[PDB]
RNA sequence: CGGUCCGGCCGGGAACUCAAAGGAGACUGCCAGUGAUAAACUGGAGGAAGGUGGGGAUGACGUCAAGUCAUCAUGGCCCUUACGACCAGGGCUACACACGUGCUACAAUGGCGCAUACAAAGAGAAGCGACCUCGCGAGAGCAAGCGGACCUCAUAAAGUGCGUCGUAGUCCGGAUUGGAGUCUGCAACUCGACUCCAUGAAGUCGGAAUCGCUAGUAAUCGUGGAUCAGAAUGCCACGGUG
């Protein structure tokens, strides 16, 4: 079998620190991992008015940005799943699985 | 043996691969005549083979997306002549005194806030 | 805006689950079937009786926060100026001031 | 070459020479000439009275002549004298189908005057 | 303008022709639906189509079927 | 302009015969930034003024540029193309060629 | 490199392009002249980039009782079986005119027809909706894939190649109007979008006056998004040629 991470944040000094303590734990238990792969950034951007009234021109220039990273498990070790599952991460970090 | 060099534009990015000796220009598996439908296109490129000369030489092999009739054109420009100096290495000061190793970085500037382009401005009023 | 604008959308809200959800939903098609009831379907007659306020054309988008019917965004459903007061006091998560 | 359309085609194209007749435009003359057999870049010159003749008979299936203007009028005739809401706008010269009035009517009103 | 499966008429006003036909033709009938089309079993009856502040009675006539009760009635005052 | 004193840009030559001059050319006739079927229409007007014209095509075109003469050739270009527009011929490869043999023959 | 059903499609390759986490790199650093030996300027080399490289964010004290009690917050006042509240329809879109702001034009640097090449940036689950089938078409039916660098919107348009029209109120331009339809929605009359047929106004480059902009700018070409059931010639972004 494979499973796959896909982990999103909005912080990118806060989304790697979640991806390398998962890879590094991985490694350490004997499993096979082809490393984390930056994923392109969907990042919105909102332009929206200052003023609730006349002159125009005068707006605010917003962005969102959302990273993502990827991490592929080739083999599904018990002692590597039995670790990665109940990991304490980052609150900013939503984590999706694919077993 | 191979001699690579990268060569881009404001959206385009391309390749080069030389391999000694034919004149053999093979872009997207399609011809030099073939992909550029522009005159201007097909001589722009050989714009950097001029003071270097290839007749039946050197192989380049290229491939580029992005862009468009001059962008992939001047992509492909910028590429040759790092292939030459990676393939000579003694070719630079004939290349800076043409001027085509600079990349050239004049992008487009951005849509402002309160103007229908980058500089037009929509249309004012005296009093 | 005004606290008796806001109940009529919350009125909209509450009839728009409980009839156009399912029941107009099967009237809609019914209506469209090709195969079957090419001619005597009746649903179009059945939807008059329904009352209007379930429609979801007559439901506005507000600001959860003011009730402003205009400026609506829906990634946060606020007005454009209730947008500001968060993100400057750093209430909304990610958003702050671009520049590219 | 004098057609039921007794308004005399230019010695011209055939798909340009049948657009002349009031109620066929680039595409019903396209219709017609796939239908009859002949090119669309044939000429009035060396056009046949035989070729001529198998182009009455196609647009003898439309009106398209005077009695082609009467029947866009009785149409409005129709509408005028029922009392519609329609109806007023044809009478006093004002757009029908939902257009601006403030400013921008100048087709409708006729010339402007003060 | 409308799509062909089924002309727009309400309920309300379909209810007022069914009991004009049978019993007889009456006074001019109110209404407020001026999004109806009008149908071949209305033409004799006169219906009032209100136009904002009235009731503008409305002869209905043989050519009228097809259209709306609502290009019958001028909806402000022109000076 | 009043304290930045720049220069004027070099645009790169014409890449069919190597003329830096005529590269200025066929900006003018240019517009709505369509180079393509700019000098499709400029080099069209030159081989009329080639073949049927007299030969020595970048000679021709310097003796129509020498009558009507940086900026003494800018506005020699000029003068030939908008004058070039309002005529009656048919194509614009067929008026700015007429054009350049007026202005050989000075008239 | 093997494999050919000529599709990266399949074994594989990790080179390269792209994708994004960190870092190097440009600092008048070096040389020459000018300048009071200064700041600096000028010239040249090196370099991907050189004299604040390109763009953005970043806008002092104050000025105009400039704009906002109709975003909101707030002192007071006023009304309260009514200045409140519910619903139907109408109005906000009217029409003798005036002003400002835009789009498409007046065309052969084009129009139309066939063949055809190259974008970047976003949106998508009460959603985007392929393929197949049908209709001239707007679309409809059938029905996958996709919470998405996978799938869909989505074939970018100018351009290129040929043919045609031959300077005219025209195969220019499409206004207006009639008829026949599509989709959305309780519901398209007042007042929707779009398609099809037909009609083909004014207009042949615009007075005084007045505006934008020093380079990937102006000009022009289309694409996407916010708002939105639906309703963009506006606004916001994105690239193409230049
Ligand atoms: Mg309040
Ligand atoms: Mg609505
Ligand atoms: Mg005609
Ligand atoms: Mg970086
Ligand atoms: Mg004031
Ligand atoms: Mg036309
Ligand atoms: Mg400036």
């Amino acid at each position: 079998q494979r499973i796959r991470i896909r982990l999103k944040a909005f912080d990118h000094r806060l989304i790697d620190q979640a991806t390398a303590e998962i890879v590094e734990t991985a490694k350490r238990t004997g499993a096979q991992v082809r490393g984390p792969i930056p994923l392109p950034t969907r990042k919105e951007r909102f332009t929206v008015l200052i003023s609730p009234h006349v002159n125009k021109d005068a707006r605010d220039q917003y962005e969102i940005r959302t990273h993502l990273r990827l991490v592929d498990i080739v083999e599904p070790t018990e002692k590597t799943v039995d670790a990665l599952m109940r990991l304490d991460l980052a609150a900013g970090v939503d984590v999706q699985i694919s077993l | 043996n191979q001699y690579y060099g990268t060569g881009r534009r404001k959206s385009s990015a391309a390749r080069v691969f030389i391999k000694p000796g034919n004149g053999k220009i093979v872009i997207n598996q399609r011809s030099l005549e073939q992909y550029f439908g522009r005159e201007t296109a097909r001589m722009v490129v050989r714009q950097p083979l001029e003071l270097v000369d290839m007749v039946e030489k050197l192989d380049l092999y290229i491939t580029v997306k992005g862009g468009g009739i001059s962008g992939q054109a001047g992509a492909i420009r910028h590429g040759i002549t790092r292939a030459l100096m990676e393939y000579d290495e003694s070719l630079r000061s004939e290349l800076r005194k043409a001027g085509f190793v600079t990349r050239d970085a004049r992008q487009v500037e951005r849509k402002k806030v309160g103007l229908r382009k980058a500089r037009r401005r929509p249309q004012f009023s005296k009093r | 805006a005004k606290q008796s604008m806001k109940a009529r959308e919350v009125k909209r809200v509450a009839l728009a689950d409980k009839y156009f959800a399912k029941r107009a939903e099967l009237k809609a098609i019914i209506s469209d079937v090709n195969a079957s009831d090419e001619d005597r379907w009746n649903a179009v007659l059945k939807l008059q009786t329904l009352p209007r306020d379930s429609s979801p054309s007559r439901q506005r988008n507000r600001c959860r926060q003011t009730g402003r019917p205009h400026g609506f965004l829906r990634k946060f459903g606020l007005s454009r100026i209730k947008v500001r007061e968060a993100a400057m006091r750093g209430e909304i998560p990610g958003l702050k001031k671009a520049s590219w | 070459a004098r057609i039921a359309g007794i308004n005399i085609p230019d010695h011209k194209h055939a798909v340009i020479a049948l657009t002349s007749i009031y109620g066929v435009g680039k595409t019903r003359s396209k219709a017609i000439l796939a239908a009859a057999g002949i090119a669309e870049d044939v000429k009035i010159s060396e056009l046949s009275e035989g070729q001529i003749d198998t182009l009455r008979d196609e647009v003898a299936k439309f009106v398209v002549e005077g009695d082609l203007r009467r029947e866009i009028s009785m149409s409005i005739k129709r509408l005028m004298d029922l009392g519609c809401y329609r109806g007023l706008r044809h009478r006093r010269g004002l757009p029908v189908r939902g257009q601006r009035t403030k400013t921008n009517a100048r087709t409708r009103k006729g010339p402007r005057k003060p | 303008r409308s799509l062909k499966k089924g002309p727009f008429i309400d309920l309300h006003l379909l209810k007022k022709v069914e009991k004009a036909v049978e019993s007889g033709d009456k006074k001019p009938l109110r209404t407020w639906s001026r999004r109806s089309t009008i149908f071949p079993n209305m033409i004799g009856l006169t219906i009032a189509v209100h136009n904002g502040r009235q009731h503008v009675p409305v002869f209905v006539t043989d050519e009228m079927v097809g259209h709306k009760l609502g290009e019958f009635a001028p909806t402000r005052t022109y000076r | 302009p009043r304290r930045r004193v720049i220069g004027q840009r070099k645009i790169l030559p014409d890449p069919k015969f190597g003329s830096e001059l005529l590269a200025k050319f066929v900006n003018i006739l240019m517009v709505d930034g369509k180079k393509s079927t700019a000098e499709s229409i400029v080099y069209s007007a030159l081989e009329t003024l080639a073949q049927r014209s007299g030969k020595s095509e970048l000679e021709a075109f310097e003796v129509a540029l020498e009558n009507v003469r940086v900026r003494r050739n800018a506005l020699a270009m000029r003068w030939i193309v908008e004058a070039a527009r309002k005529r009656g011929d048919k194509s614009m490869a067929l008026r700015l060629a007429n054009e350049l043999s007026d202005a050989a023959e000075n008239k």
